């Protein structure tokens, strides 16, 4: 009792299993009422529904609201939106994703290769030729016998993987044409190496292995188009280089980073992204970038926290790029945290001048007393206090272990302490742990003296 | 109850006994330094004078006080010393003296009290020290609970019966007697407070020797634990040795024996009673406002003098008549009398309160702003019993001349409600009829601004069967309505907040039926995320961020690093959700726009926590929507919202040359002011409505907005001591408010800068005192603070996205520490000793988020 808004199932929480009772196939959408590509696929969602209807047999397509329907979505591991899932009634343990194109007809084209063969039978090189032309990636598998152990290996990959063609030759001449002696298996790509042959046992398990890994280009162009397969992907480390379209000497820039990227292919997305155009400047925000500081590269890591880092050098070269991502990988590079240029002459004063960059180092010093001023330049509290502050340096510029810093906190990150006023004034002993002490009596010198003199119990506990 | 035995005595036998009390009045540090107080010594002469013939433990007993004195209890006092040079006769009087000396009868049956004989014609105060003498001599050897009268009313005691005493524990908070008092139940603004008595019997081969008991009162302010105080009171009985006494007299009757023992000699209750101090070449009512108006100028309101003099005279309020308030009101000018109106609606007695409405006349236009101080200082009562609601509820149902005003008696019924729904009386007639009032006042849809009058009612009220009626009018996208009940809901309990209320929010956040406001839409998700929202309902709305209009997108984004950074409840889940990268990545996470959301403390210990929290949405011209600033103050799992302060703005596009938002060109322009102070929602001020009253008001001079006095901290006890002696203890927490607005707005410059001043002024003064009416010891300490708030707001708008550079600012405040000690002799100065204390608490700013301390980088650049 759904409804078939424009020849499309409406299926709800109460009415879901009945419906998936009532057919042996069922593509679901899973989408949300404000989702821009839902929009864009939900007429060509109707055309392939009403095209079937007209002509069709026992699949029918059905969509869900995952923002009203939410217990489903869950149920079934929806990912983003939309979310296209096929379902059986013989196997409602795991219903298989749509992979491919958002036309009405890729649609109905990938439905009947349910149905068909996984893979065409290419008697001669002509039919080789074209299906090889036929996609951006194709996958040729050349086996003697048909019904070889290692060929029917081979027709499992190629039910899995749906986003690719898969074809099989049993036809000498063919092998000759491509160049392959025994049996095994070629992806063909349009980008890149062009070709790449398998090697090893012909397991279903190593063929995915091979196609996954060969499959995806050197480097991707960051666009609302490639965006959600970008993040739809398993690579969870991006560098990204921002590289303007009016930059001098782009194909010599972006070569450098195509070199880089086969160092690392199955462990950092190489992305470039376009420094000049309006879309991206959201994005050059988030990275800390203005469009005169491009071009350059950032590296990212996207787990429960995303944690952003820069490379040592400026210089774009595919060595400086590699070097750049090597260290990373060893745990060599720092986390970038904001933070100011730490001036040449940052402890010339009895109180001594911290950035985010040299905190850690300075502050946590276990053999050191440090007191420190975390205050905002435009304070007028900050600015009261500086004099104060100044004479509390002069008192122990000579000292053993104890020294008097300040850091401008609107400045400067720091993972370490969270400022809730300005100025704050925090005390970190000479210890092995790293211990805090809030200090919260008198700005006075002499509060001040009391307080480090008692080693921080005479001002706070 | 007639098995257990307590005292027995010998025929024909006098008992010969000391008998000493003393009360210490301290700061209370734990540890008692340099108190004040007295001693109270005597002989006590004790004669059986009649036992039943029927051999029933029955028996009448005679006691005596001779050799009374009163001494120090201090030992420095030297020539400071009240008593030095005078006899008993002169400390308490000839009078007195020969009451206090005069015998007492004491009838027991089963060792507890029949009955207690005395003089009829003897001051309260002395026929108490005499009750409490003789309650000593209530007992019981043997193990158990009971009920007893005493000097202390009706009590539940416990008895521990050891092997050389007895224990007899007093459960000082289940006496019934008449004491006047009273403490608010809320754990943020209130005074805890422990009585203890427990009194020692030790015995000697069976028989009692002596008596030992000691009183305790601690009592200290939640929110600031230095200030504190503490009553000790002590009695000492023991028996030195027996003498040959009077023989036996004869009776079938105890009363017949009374009467033939001395006629004058009368049944009295042993039960403690009340005394006035009687007050001796003391100024009236008029005459102590005659010294109090020069100080509740509107002038200096933000003095802590004013403060001091406004707490001062509610404490005389407290003990006037309707007549002599009424008459002071009637002659006080337009400029001093919203401060008076604000003292006498603060006083809470049933007089005080039938001055002030038999004064104000709600169908005056003339006496608007008197009757708005009135019904908000009612707002912020103390202590709101069931005569007041009923008043409230009286004249509202009268006839009043002013709407707004007929809406202001609602919105503060609806706090009233909520009060004396916590505090027990949620089943009290007047509660029932009010409660009635607004939630069939909101179904029966009458005009839209009454709907909107019971929708602030209700947001004060928070009644749970109100929240279907909520869920329509959130849904209903009607706008303005739609919000208020929004926000409404934003005021109730998790365990209000529930699947069914979650699901209504999400259709209208994911605007699964029809389109919804965007400030309606945020307002859903976030009660959604702050009450235990589910793996999905959060990883729905983080799916649409990207997806909706063009500010809302850097609304929700706020939102939702805010509850990372800030570590709110939601945290835990909303960080499951974040594993996912289709969800979190820097695409989804990298957003252009100006809104903003940004929790941080203002302080935190171990105990107690105060936060800010500034959320900001705009309009797509980059135009201000919607700003909500938070405090919240907490005390362990208790809390209290300090203030609410919301500013909505529609239509201003066209004060510069830009243009609406899709949709907003038809929409009529608009300022308001939403508040909640110290938990009450007040009604929402409109700074201008439409474009002529706009361009008609008008620059960058102060303007009061908010000025007021209040009573916010309020705890009373009057205490019988054990002894006799009468207790006070009296807290008293005042403030004064002082909003005032400035802008300066330059078109030509593309400029504004916004200055909202907070003057917020303290008093807390707490008072002891120990009265036997000769003499009087006391305990005072007042503690005051001037502070001040400041939010400045800079906006440089020459270019999409504008600079925006907002300030929160405390001013250094000055704290200053008051204490008065006294034993005085109800003639004469007495012994007075004071200090002062007065530090300088420093000033600072508070953060906003980071992107707000980048636009001030360069608003203030150093060109
Ligand atoms: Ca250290």
């Amino acid at each position: 009792a759904p409804e078939e808004e424009d020849h499309v199932l409406v299926l709800r929480k109460s009415n879901f299993a009945e419906a998936l009772a009532a057919h042996k196939y069922l593509l679901v959408e899973f989408y949300a009422p404000w989702c821009g590509h839902c929009k864009a696929l939900a007429p060509e969602y109707a055309k392939a529904a009403g095209k079937l209807k007209a002509e069709g047999s026992e699949i029918r397509l059905a969509k869900v609201d995952a923002t009203e329907e939410s217990d489903l979505a869950q149920q079934y591991g929806v990912r983003g939106y939309p979310t296209i899932k096929f379902f059986r009634n013989g196997d409602t343990a795991s219903p298989k994703e749509y992979t491919a194109g958002r036309e009405a007809d890729d649609i109905v084209n990938w439905l009947k290769k349910r149905t068909g063969p996984a893979a065409t039978t290419l008697p001669d090189g002509a039919a080789a030729e074209s299906l090889v032309e036929s996609s951006e990636v194709a996958v040729i598998g050349f086996f003697k016998d048909v019904e070889s152990d290692s060929a029917k290996q081979f027709l499992q990959a190629a039910e899995a993987i749906d986003d690719i063609p898969f074809g099989i030759t049993s036809n000498s001449d063919v092998f000759s044409k491509y160049q392959l002696d025994k049996d095994g298996v070629v992806l063909f790509k349009k980008f890149d190496e062009g070709r790449n042959n398998f090697e090893g046992e012909v397991t279903k398990e190593n063929l995915l292995d091979f196609i996954k890994h060969n499959q995806l280009p050197l480097v991707i162009e960051f666009t609302e188009q490639t965006a959600p397969k970008i993040f739809g992907g398993e690579i969870k480390t991006h560098i990204l280089l921002f590289l303007p379209k009016s930059v001098s000497d782009y194909d010599g820039k972006l070569s450098n980073f195509k070199t880089a990227a086969e160092s690392f292919k199955g462990k950092i997305l190489f992305i470039f992204i376009d420094s000049d155009h309006t879309d991206n400047q959201r994005i050059l925000e988030f990275f800390g970038l203005k469009k005169e500081e491009c071009p350059a590269v950032r590296l990212i890591t996207l787990e429960e926290e995303m944690t952003k880092y820069k490379p040592e050098s400026e210089e774009l070269t595919a060595e400086r790029i590699t070097e750049f991502c090597h260290r990373f990988l060893e745990g060599k590079i720092k986390p970038h945290l904001m933070s100011q240029e730490l001036p040449e002459d940052w402890d010339k004063q009895p109180v001594k001048v911290l950035v985010g960059k040299n905190f850690e180092d300075v502050a946590f010093d276990e053999k050191k007393n440090v007191f420190v001023e975390f205050y905002a330049p435009w304070c007028g509290h900050c600015k009261q206090l500086a004099p104060i502050w100044d004479k509390l340096g002069e008192t122990y510029k000579d000292h053993e272990n104890i020294v008097i810093a300040k850091m401008d906190s609107t400045a400067n990150e720091v993972e370490a302490v969270k400022v809730h006023s300005f100025p704050t004034l925090k005390f970190f002993p000479a210890s092995a742990d790293r211990t805090v002490i809030d200090y919260n009596g008198e700005r006075t010198l002499d509060g001040f003296k009391k307080f480090l003199e008692s080693g921080g119990q005479d001002g706070a506990g | 109850k007639g098995h257990t035995t307590g005292l027995s005595l010998n025929n024909d036998r006098l008992y010969k006994l000391t008998y000493s009390t003393e009360v210490l009045l301290d700061r209370g540090k734990g540890k008692l330094q340099d108190s004040v107080g007295y001693r109270i010594s005597s002989n006590v002469d004790v004669a059986l004078l009649w036992r039943n013939p029927d051999g029933d433990d029955d028996q009448l007993i005679q006691i005596t006080m001779k050799d009374v004195n009163v001494e120090n209890v201090n030992q420095q006092r030297g020539e400071k010393s009240i008593f030095k040079g005078k006899s008993p006769s002169k400390i308490m009087g000839k009078e007195n003296l020969e009451a206090l000396q005069r015998p007492t009868l004491l009838h027991l049956i089963h060792g507890k009290v029949k009955e207690f004989y005395s003089y009829q014609n003897e001051a309260v105060a002395i026929e108490n020290i005499k009750r409490g003498l003789a309650s000593l001599f209530q007992t019981q050897l043997s193990s158990g609970t009971t009920n007893e009268v005493d000097i202390s009313g009706n009590c539940k005691v416990t008895y521990q019966a050891h092997q050389d005493k007895v224990i007899k524990i007093k459960a000082l908070d289940s006496c019934k007697i008449a004491r006047s008092g009273f403490t608010t139940p809320n754990q943020v603004l209130g005074v805890s407070s422990k009585a203890t008595s427990v009194t020692t019997y030790k015995i000697e081969d069976s028989f009692v020797i002596a008596v030992l008991a000691e009183e305790t009162h601690n009592f200290g302010l939640n929110f600031l634990q230095t200030i504190k105080g503490k009553i000790v009171s002590k009695q000492k009985l023991e028996l030195k040795t027996t003498e040959a006494g009077p023989r036996l007299m004869s009776g079938k009757q105890a009363a017949a024996i009374i009467k033939a023992v001395d006629s004058k000699y009368t049944a009295i209750p042993i039960v403690g009673q009340v005394f006035q101090s009687h007050c001796k070449g003391c100024p009236s009512l008029s005459e102590l406002w005659r010294s109090t108006r020069k100080y509740l100028q509107p002038d200096n309101l933000s003095k802590a003098e004013a403060v001091r003099n406004f707490l001062a005279f509610i404490q005389h309020l407290r003990t006037a008549k309707k007549e002599e308030i009424l008459q002071i009101l009637k002659m006080e000018n337009k400029e001093v009398l919203p401060q008076l109106v604000d003292a006498v609606t603060s006083a809470q007695t049933s007089d005080s309160l039938e001055a002030i409405l038999d004064f104000l006349d709600f169908k005056s236009d003339s006496s608007i702003i008197l009757q708005e101080r009135f019904l908000y200082a009612c707002g912020f009562a103390s202590h709101p019993n069931e005569e007041l609601l009923r008043a409230l509820i009286s004249k509202f149902k009268g006839s009043i001349g002013s709407s707004d005003i007929r809406e202001t008696v609602m919105i503060i019924t609806g706090t009233l409600v909520r009060k004396l729904c916590q505090n027990e009386g949620c089943k009290l007639k007047a509660v029932v009829e009010a409660k009635k009032l607004i939630l069939g006042g909101l179904e029966k849809a009458e005009k839209k601004e009454d709907t909107r009058m019971y929708l602030l009612a209700l947001k004060n009220a928070l009644l749970p069967e109100g929240i279907p009626s909520l869920l329509k009018y959130a849904e209903a996208g009607e706008g303005p309505i739609s919000h208020l009940a929004t926000t409404a809901l934003q005021r109730y309990d998790l365990p209000f907040i529930t699947d069914e209320v979650k699901k209504t929010l999400n259709r209208i956040y994911h605007q699964n039926r029809k389109v919804h406001e965007k400030t309606v839409r945020t307002a859903a998700a976030a009660i959604i995320l702050n009450n235990n929202p589910s793996y999905m309902d959060v990883k729905n709305i983080l799916l649409s961020i990207g997806e909706l209009p063009q500010e809302m997108n850097k609304y929700m984004l706020a939102i939702v690093q805010d509850i990372l950074r800030f570590e709110m409840p939601a945290s835990k889940i909303v960080r499951r959700v974040l594993k996912e990268m289709v969800a979190h990545n820097y695409d989804r996470f990298s957003r252009s726009g100006s809104s903003s959301a940004y929790t941080g403390y203002i302080e935190r210990s171990p105990r107690s926590a105060s936060t800010y929290s500034l959320d900001i949405l705009y309009s797509g011209s980059g135009i201000l929507r919607r700003s909500n600033l938070n405090i919240f103050q907490y005390i362990g799992k208790a809390g209290l919202h300090g203030s609410q302060v919301v500013i909505e703005a529609q239509g201003l596009e066209a004060l510069i040359a830009a243009t609406p938002d899709e949709g907003e060109e038809n929409l009529d322009s608009y300022a308001g002011m939403s508040a909640i102070l110290f938990d009450v929602q007040l009604r929402p001020v409109t700074f201008f409505n439409g474009y002529s009253d706009l361009m008609s008001k008008m620059s960058g001079d102060p303007i009061s907005v908010v000025k007021g006095l209040i009573l916010l901290i309020d705890h009373s006890q009057e205490l019988q001591l054990q002894s006799g002696l009468k207790a006070n203890i009296e807290v008293q927490g005042g403030l004064a408010i002082d909003i005032s607005g400035a802008m300066e707005f330059s078109l030509w410059y593309r400029e504004s800068k916004t200055r909202v001043k907070n003057r917020v002024t303290v008093v807390i003064t707490t008072d002891i005192t120990v009265d036997s009416s000769f003499v009087k010891a006391g305990l005072e300490t007042s503690t005051e603070t001037e502070a001040g708030l400041e939010f400045i707001s800079t906006v440089q708008f020459s270019q999409y996205p504008f600079l925006v550079c907002m300030q929160m600012d405390k001013d250094e405040a000055p704290f200053r520490q008051f204490e008065k000690k006294y034993e005085r002799l109800s003639t004469g100065r007495g012994y007075v000793s004071q200090k002062r204390k007065e530090s300088v608490l420093a000033g600072c700013e508070f953060p906003l988020h980071q992107e707000n301390s980048e636009m001030c980088k360069v608003v203030f650049a150093p060109q």
